[PDB]
């Protein structure tokens, strides 16, 4: 039922304050905050050869917050000019439980990764910079990214529109675009 | 806040330097010193001006598609007012009560 | 999103917004008067 | 706390008069009506699903269950995951009726889910482990009941999710 409308954002690791000021100064929000979190992607497709993604994101440094999971993927081929997305599935967890159920179920643990940086809204679109980090359990190549996404119902693509104007809009510091 | 004072100081410099090839000029075209220095100095500070005006013109465009920086911080405002309503209210209240202990005394 | 983990029947999906603007202030002039009148029923009760 | 629900097989005059037997001596215990918290949980491979209320429909299949899927979430994940579990043949259904509170207390009758099934009788408590005033009030309300295996030797703390565990017993069991 539900869609998504995610674009791709990519800017140099030294363009920071062109990118943070801009963003809190043009249209996103009061007062701002960041984020911490650790993706774990999974897949189980035996014969069906169609591995579906369940990113376990859990923030570490949320106060027990559920571990929200999306599944994404097979992007609907709408040429309307929009950040190329598809349909979106969101569903909570609870502690230690995407693990439980992915080991009960039966899951295979594809990567991990960690996202950390600095967080922003709009109206009816999200934008978000963060930086991937390459290591250990415990505790990056060196490129931020900038998370301009969109997720809601089918509608009639109008805020396809609407997220053209405002990529164009911090077109001087980055360009969006889709992805393959 | 420091590019308010780099425009300021580059205005300054480009009448300064319009002052000083009048006055090299003026110096020059009188009778026939320090005439060529003059000039030389009087080309240098143009030019200077021209390139800080051109770098200034050449910023980094912040937004250039909408008002920018929307909200200066209205809920704070507004929280300072209530504080200081809270204050003048006690205050008054104080005050009141100061005249009846007077009165009772 | 916390109704998710902890279920709650009844109480905080119906906790997590309710009604305002008119109602509050009037249970708050209701509290007052209701705390003057108290108030000075104590006060005429010391003084019979 | 969490009861565990008991499936008793009344017979003699039916099973709707057992109910409203059941509902009347209830009655007469002095418990009001607090609407129909019609629950429902769908077993299905082996998974399951869970429709207790709540807008949070949480399957706890195995493995304890997450139970925190969201009224959506869950459903919405299983409808997408076709292919992967071929086991829907075998279908599930699932109880409803009314739910009164005396003071503190709560009580579930649990119909015929596909319409042979006995009058399920499920409550709860106030805290929480502490059966003493539970197995006192069971007393009072019917003959033989309590069959009890809840999460001993955990201290879980009073697990909400234990309730769960029985009603996917129960069906299981019936």
């Amino acid at each position: 039922n539900m869609m998504e409308y995610l674009l791709q954002g990519s800017v140099l690791d030294h363009s920071l304050e062109s990118l943070i000021h801009r963003l809190r100064g043009l249209c996103d929000n009061m007062e701002p905050e960041t984020f911490l979190d650790h993706e774990m992607v999974f897949l189980l497709k035996g014969q069906q050869a169609s591995p579906f993604v369940l990113r376990a994101r859990r923030s570490m440094d949320r106060a027990g917050a559920p571990w929200h999971l999306r599944y994404l993927g097979q992007p609907e081929m709408g040429d309307k000019n929009r950040h190329a997305l598809v349909r979106n599935c969101v569903d909570i967890a609870t502690s230690e439980n995407l693990t439980d159920f992915l080991m009960e179920m039966g899951f295979r643990m594809d990567h991990e990764f960690v996202a950390k940086g600095h967080l922003f809204r709009k109206g009816i679109m999200k934008v978000v910079v963060y930086k991937i980090f390459r290591i250990l359990v415990p505790g990056l190549s060196l490129s931020y990214l900038v998370e301009l996404s969109v997720v809601a119902p089918a509608g009639q693509d109008m805020v396809s529109d609407d997220m053209r104007n405002f990529a164009e809009q911090l077109k001087p510091l980055v360009h969006l675009e889709k992805i393959d | 806040n420091e590019r308010l004072r780099a425009l300021e100081d580059i205005e300054r410099e480009i009448g300064a330097i319009l002052q000083n090839a009048g006055t090299a000029i003026l110096e020059l075209s009188k009778e026939k010193r320090l005439l060529d220095r003059q000039a030389a100095a009087f080309t240098t500070s143009v030019q200077h001006v021209e390139a800080e005006l051109s770098a200034q013109i050449r910023y980094l465009t912040q937004v250039a598609t909408g008002q920018p920086h929307e909200g200066s911080s209205y809920s704070s405002r507004k929280d300072c007012q209530m504080a200081l309503k809270r204050v003048d209210y006690a205050r008054l209240k104080i005050s009141d009560v100061a005249r009846t202990c007077e009165q009772m005394l | 999103r916390l109704s998710g983990p902890q279920a709650f029947d009844k109480n905080e999906i119906n906790s997590i917004q309710s009604t305002e603007g008119l109602l509050e202030k009037i249970i708050k002039q209701a509290k007052h008067i209701f705390l003057r009148s108290r108030t000075a029923a104590t006060i005429d009760s010391l003084a019979s | 706390v969490t009861c565990v629900s008991q499936m008793p097989v009344a017979e003699g005059k039916s099973l709707q008069q057992t109910v409203e037997l059941l509902t009347k001596k209830l009655e007469m215990l002095g418990a009001e009506k607090q609407g129909t918290f019609c629950v429902d949980c769908e077993t299905y491979h082996g998974k399951l699903m869970y429709v207790m209320h709540y807008p949070l429909s949480c399957f706890a299949l195995f493995e304890n269950g997450p139970c925190l899927i969201a009224d959506t979430n869950f459903d919405v994940l299983m409808v997408k995951l076709k292919g992967f579990f071929q086991s829907a043949k075998a279908s599930k259904i699932e109880t409803r009726g009314t739910r009164y509170q005396y003071c503190d207390f709560l009580v579930k009758v649990g119909t015929v889910t596909m319409g042979p099934s006995a009058r399920g009788i499920s409550v709860e408590v106030e805290y929480g482990d502490c059966w003493s005033l539970l197995l006192e009030f069971l007393q009072s309300f019917l003959g033989s009941h309590a069959p009890g295996a809840p999460t001993v030797f955990g201290n879980a703390v009073y697990g909400p999710a234990d309730t769960m565990i029985q009603y996917m017993e129960l069906f299981n069991k019936i």
